[PDB]
């Protein structure tokens, strides 16, 4: 619900914790034609809990929403906004003319138009150190050599598809097995032992009987994992308490 | 959180003055949503800071604006009689525009003086009938609050009665008006109704 | 040169679907947003909602979400503010605004001339006039003339002396509300006590809404 | 966590038995120090002097920079333009009222963070930490250690623990260390004080390590694979006692190297001169379509000539023409009064672009003009 | 409670629809096929059906 969100060089990170997030509130907002999720799906969110979330929001002129995913390459993708190939977010996107154009030519984004090299994923190259193409330092200004390389969007409400003002934002989070910050409206049930029942820890589900093992983790471990990567001890999210979780008869 | 301003401020010509807001909100845009708008005395607003940082054209550079975090500040350079006006502070941060509770400004005036009072009987076209009405006229006073009372054979009256004290012109003093209400047989059967001003003390 | 122009004054009763305008030119009215704001006598200025002509793409109030309808006719620039089953507190005075050239989409940079509305449920009442004759008791010093003014709805209740003439020494005091509705001031004028019955030492009162002449002698 | 398992991972660490350097500055002026892919501190003091680090590309306000500083009980991060002097120490007006004196402005200051418990461990020896930059993210872990031995890092292991992963999204490339002068006095703004009035740096590689856990979850024991043969043996063997024999074929040996690509160039030249070089170009009602085909990739002609007063590409960036394959090419001209060139583009309105040159909005190009009053 | 179309609102906000044709291919007397025109039964030599 902001209104001007910022440029796609200088990307605003929103990090968010302490919370409980109701995916399906963001649906009732500007339509979604692209709610695309890379790594899980767009449903199984209200289900799962996250370590770290984060939220970059950018605008950008339409026919470069394409560029924003894996393996992406491109102007935004290589000198602005770039992802990497194990990301595990959802993107998403709408048109703004109506918020982010003017009649009279908006100036306030920018896409750097050249650059050194390609920019790193999840990185910010907001200084504004003019290029140089040739041999002799630059004048300060842009010159034969040297050129400004903070271009911008005329944006107006007169262009089309694939120029008007689109909002982007990639919402990011780890589901390590790492302590959990947001979950969803969840609800939780009181805790059962010493019998086979099926669990539902921070995204964590399977069947066993707990135990209550004397497991000593450390302050920033919450699972544990056998030889085969099978999780065997869970931390409770509102105790301290350690469980050891064993297969059913 | 809705926005707050002081309720008024003084000054006097060629002073700098300043004015607070309080109760501003934020995005992922930035944190300079905020904008104050001088109405005049019944006319139409006009924008004057936005941007704090900022302003629009050709404003005069006799203001200026700034903010320190969920509090912002409207700095003025120097006043003029005709600056007398209300000022409003705006947030428009999460698309929804919640203007300020707006604060007055105002400069020095002329020093106090003494209210003026009079009263007079029960008109003679009024008593013909069973509407009679006790006016108390009162101004000729800087301080812009004051009450009326009513009293007849000194037994207090609190019944029915109301009263207004608003500015009636730039002659930078304000005056009350007060009115009451009663039958014509309760004037003849008790003493006549007199008026107090409280402005200062006993009259 | 970009400007604006609102309907007039209205004086109504509740029940009606009151709808002004807002009207403005020398501006693309198709890509600007507009709206209107609210500011009740004596209160601050309240967010209404926008529109944007170029569609029917409009963004209300969360408290006036469906207390009003707002509308424009992009063939000929003109917004509307379409009312739905008034009531006697929507009186205030509404001005509508727009985004100019610099600031943000909603920073209300122009403003509007502004529109009175008063819906209560007072039909347009006569003053009744009053001669606050002195006190023959106490003529001593300086003696007071003067006419009470009472029950009478509409403002523009009025008074005047010697239909025009006697501008000096005239002191009119500000009108008060009544439990009725009903609004009532009080004028006077000091005059030597030797002096009482000059020429005519009469009042006159006038009410268009009403058409009621009231001259009356103190 | 895990428990008695032997894991073998790969991760940016510090290569064992590596050539670490032993800084005693006291002496100010001290050139800033490389990231090579991730660093390592240590130190030994108790009197709490080292208490902060600086981070960033050039450690300049041209750049953002990571500054980290403890406190009398809390911790400051800031990503913001920081014009690190050269000479950063954390002035004290004594017992109270620091001074942050390590750089002169900083006002940007995109990112904040207090975590106000970081670094303090107590005042009761040895603490290590291991710095790196990700994906836009700043890993730092953490590991306070008592000390029983002579001046110098002590034997054992001390697998250090998570303190924070924040984002920063810097370039770093350098680093430094951060001190509080107190001498006695406060000292002026100006760089190389009283020194008068004792670190470790190690530089992290990508390697391979065999990492042991204890019953308890803690580590115990580890292994550098490319330390030496016995140590490339037990990674394979997955044990770190190898039997008598040949008990492992470690691995080959190889030979990097690096050259260049899209040979050859000699096979033609370009008909690019044909439609820069002319005296007088055509109306904008009849503007020209040079079709360009058959030739080679070299707009390197366009570089020799005037400045450029307009060169906005709308397709890709125009340096990397000089790189892609097309199918065809149309490079048209013509002339404008210099201020119409607003109206060429994707999408603008004007007389020009609805009845001399209109562009659809798939069009993919560069729009390139500069001033020609003494030639048109 | 029901929705509401106006010919004056932009894109996305005007009407869709949706059609699900739900269909059964595995081996069962079949109701329904396409424009195939059905041609001569061929019986007793190696031929393509």
């Amino acid at each position: 619900n902001a209104t001007t969100f910022a440029s796609v060089y200088a990307w605003n990170r929103k990090r968010i914790s302490n919370c409980v997030a109701d995916y399906s509130v963001i649906y009732n907002f500007a339509p979604f034609f692209a709610f695309k999720c890379y790594g899980v799906s767009p449903t199984k969110l209200n289900d799962l809990c996250f370590t770290n979330v984060y939220a970059d929001s950018f605008v950008i002129r339409g026919n470069e929403v394409s560029q924003i995913a894996p393996g992406q390459t491109g102007n935004i993708a290589d000198y602005n906004y770039k992802l990497p190939d194990d990301f595990t977010g959802c993107v998403i996107a709408w048109n703004s003319n109506k918020l982010d154009s003017k009649p009279s030519g908006n100036y306030n984004y920018l896409y750097r138009l050249l650059r050194k090299s390609k920019l790193k994923p999840f990185e910010r190259d907001i200084s504004t150190e003019i290029y140089q193409a040739g041999n002799k330092p630059c004048n300060g200004v842009a010159g034969p050599n040297c050129y400004s390389p903070l271009q911008s969007y005329g944006f107006r409400p007169t262009y089309g598809v694939g120029h008007q003002p689109y909002r982007v934002v990639v919402l990011s989070f780890e589901l390590l097995h790492a302590p959990a910050t947001v979950c969803g409206p969840k609800k939780s049930t009181n805790l059962v032992k010493n019998k086979c029942v099926n669990f539902n820890f921070n995204g964590l589900t399977g069947t066993g009987v707990l135990t209550e093992s004397n497991k000593k983790f450390l302050p920033f471990q919450q699972f544990g994992r056998d030889i085969a990567d099978t999780t065997d001890a869970v931390r409770d999210p509102q105790t301290l308490e350690i469980l050891d979780i064993t297969p059913c008869s | 959180s809705a926005l707050t301003q002081p309720p008024s401020a003084s000054g006097s010509p060629g002073q700098s003055v300043t004015i607070s807001c309080t109760g501003a909100s934020s995005d992922v845009g930035g944190y300079n949503y905020v904008s104050w708008y001088q109405q005049h005395p019944g006319k139409a607003p006009k924008l004057m800071i936005y941007e704090v940082n900022k302003r629009p054209s050709g404003v005069p550079d006799r203001f200026s604006g700034s903010k320190s975090g969920n509090t912002a500040s409207l700095t003025i350079s120097g006043l003029q009689a005709d600056d007398e006006a209300d000022y409003y502070c705006c947030s428009y941060a999460l698309s929804r525009v919640v203007f300020g509770g707006g604060t007055m400004l105002t400069v020095l005036g002329q020093p106090k003086a003494a209210p003026s009072v009079t009263l007079f009987p029960p008109s003679s076209e009024e008593l013909q009938a069973n509407k009679a009405t006790l006016v108390c006229l009162i101004s000729d006073f800087y301080p812009g609050a004051v009450t009326v009372a009513w009293k007849a054979d000194s037994s207090p009256v609190k019944a029915g009665v109301e009263t207004t004290t608003p500015s009636k012109q730039s002659n930078n003093k304000y005056a009350a008006s007060s009115y009451l209400s009663l039958t014509p047989e309760q004037w003849k059967s008790h003493r006549s109704y007199s008026c107090q001003v409280t402005h200062e003390g006993s009259t | 040169q970009m400007q604006l122009v609102q309907s007039g004054a209205e004086v109504k009763k509740p029940g009606e679907s009151l709808k002004i305008s807002c009207k403005g030119s020398g501006y693309t009215f198709s890509y600007y947003w507009i709206g209107w704001v609210r500011q009740m006598p004596g209160k601050g200025l309240e967010w209404m909602g926008i529109i944007y002509p170029g569609d029917s793409d409009t963004r209300y109030s969360p408290s006036f979400q469906g207390q009003v309808t707002i509308s424009a006719d992009k063939s000929i620039s003109t917004a509307y503010l379409h009312w739905s089953s008034l009531k006697a507190s929507d009186t205030a005075m509404y001005y509508c605004a727009r985004q100019g050239d610099l600031g943000d989409w909603i920073l209300l940079g122009y403003w509007g001339q502004g529109t009175l509305v008063t819906v209560s449920s007072a039909s347009t009442k006569g003053p009744s006039v009053f001669p606050l004759a002195p006190s023959s008791k106490s003529t001593s010093g300086t003696a007071a003339l003067g006419c009470l003014v009472k029950d009478y709805f509409p403002e523009p209740v009025t008074v005047s002396w010697n239909s025009g003439a006697l501008t000096s020494g005239v002191h009119t005091f500000p009108a008060v509300l009544q439990s009725s509705g009903l609004y009532s001031l009080s004028s006077v004028v000091t005059v030597p006590s030797s002096s009482l019955g000059t020429q005519t030492y009469i009042c006159n009162v006038n009410h268009k809404p009403s058409n009621t002449k009231v001259d009356k002698k103190v | 966590f895990r428990s008695s398992v032997l894991h073998s991972t790969h991760d940016l660490f510090l290569p064992f038995f590596s050539n670490v350097t032993w800084f005693h500055a006291k002496r100010f002026d001290n050139p800033a120090l490389p990231f090579n892919d991730g660093v390592y501190f240590a130190s030994t003091e108790k009197s709490n002097i080292i208490r902060g680090w600086i981070f960033g590309t050039t450690l300049d306000s041209k750049t953002q920079s990571l500054l980290i500083v403890n406190n009398a009980t809390n911790v400051v991060i800031k990503v913001c333009e920081f014009q690190f002097c050269n000479d950063p120490f954390l002035d004290v007006y004594q017992w109270m009222e620091s001074e942050f004196r390590v750089y002169s402005s900083a006002n940007n200051c995109t990112f904040e963070y207090v975590s106000q418990p970081e670094g303090k461990e107590g005042n009761f020896n040895l603490r290590e930490f291991v710095f790196k930059n990700i994906d836009g993210y700043f890993k730092i872990y953490s590991k306070h250690t008592p000390i029983n031995l002579e001046r110098d890092l002590p034997q054992g292991f001390s697998a250090l623990e998570p303190l924070v992963d924040l984002p920063i999204g810097i370039n770093i490339t350098r680093f430094q260390t951060l001190l509080a002068l107190h001498r006695s006095y406060l000292t002026p703004v100006d760089s190389s004080s009283g020194w008068t009035a004792a670190y470790y740096v190690g530089y992290l590689q990508p390697r391979t390590f065999l990492l042991k856990y204890n019953e308890n979850g803690t580590i115990t024991d580890a292994v550098d694979c490319a330390l030496d043969p016995l140590s490339e043996t037990k990674c394979t063997l997955k044990s770190f006692t190898v039997e008598k024999g040949i008990y492992q074929t470690s691995n080959f040996r190889v030979q990097p190297t690096e050259s260049i690509v899209r040979f050859p160039n000699i096979t033609n030249l370009c008909p690019f001169h044909e439609v820069f070089n002319a005296t007088t170009f055509a109306s904008v009602y009849a503007w020209n379509r040079k079709r360009i085909s058959n030739c080679v990739a070299d707009y390197s002609v366009i570089y020799n000539f005037a400045p450029f007063f307009a060169f906005k590409c709308y397709g890709v960036s125009p340096t990397k023409l000089n790189d892609l394959c097309f199918t065809n090419v149309y490079a048209d001209s013509f002339v404008i009064r210099g201020n119409e060139v607003s109206q060429i583009a994707p999408g603008q309105t004007g007389n020009i672009a609805d009845y001399n040159y209109k562009l659809p909005d798939d069009f993919t190009g560069c729009v390139i003009a500069w001033n020609s009053n003494k030639l048109d």
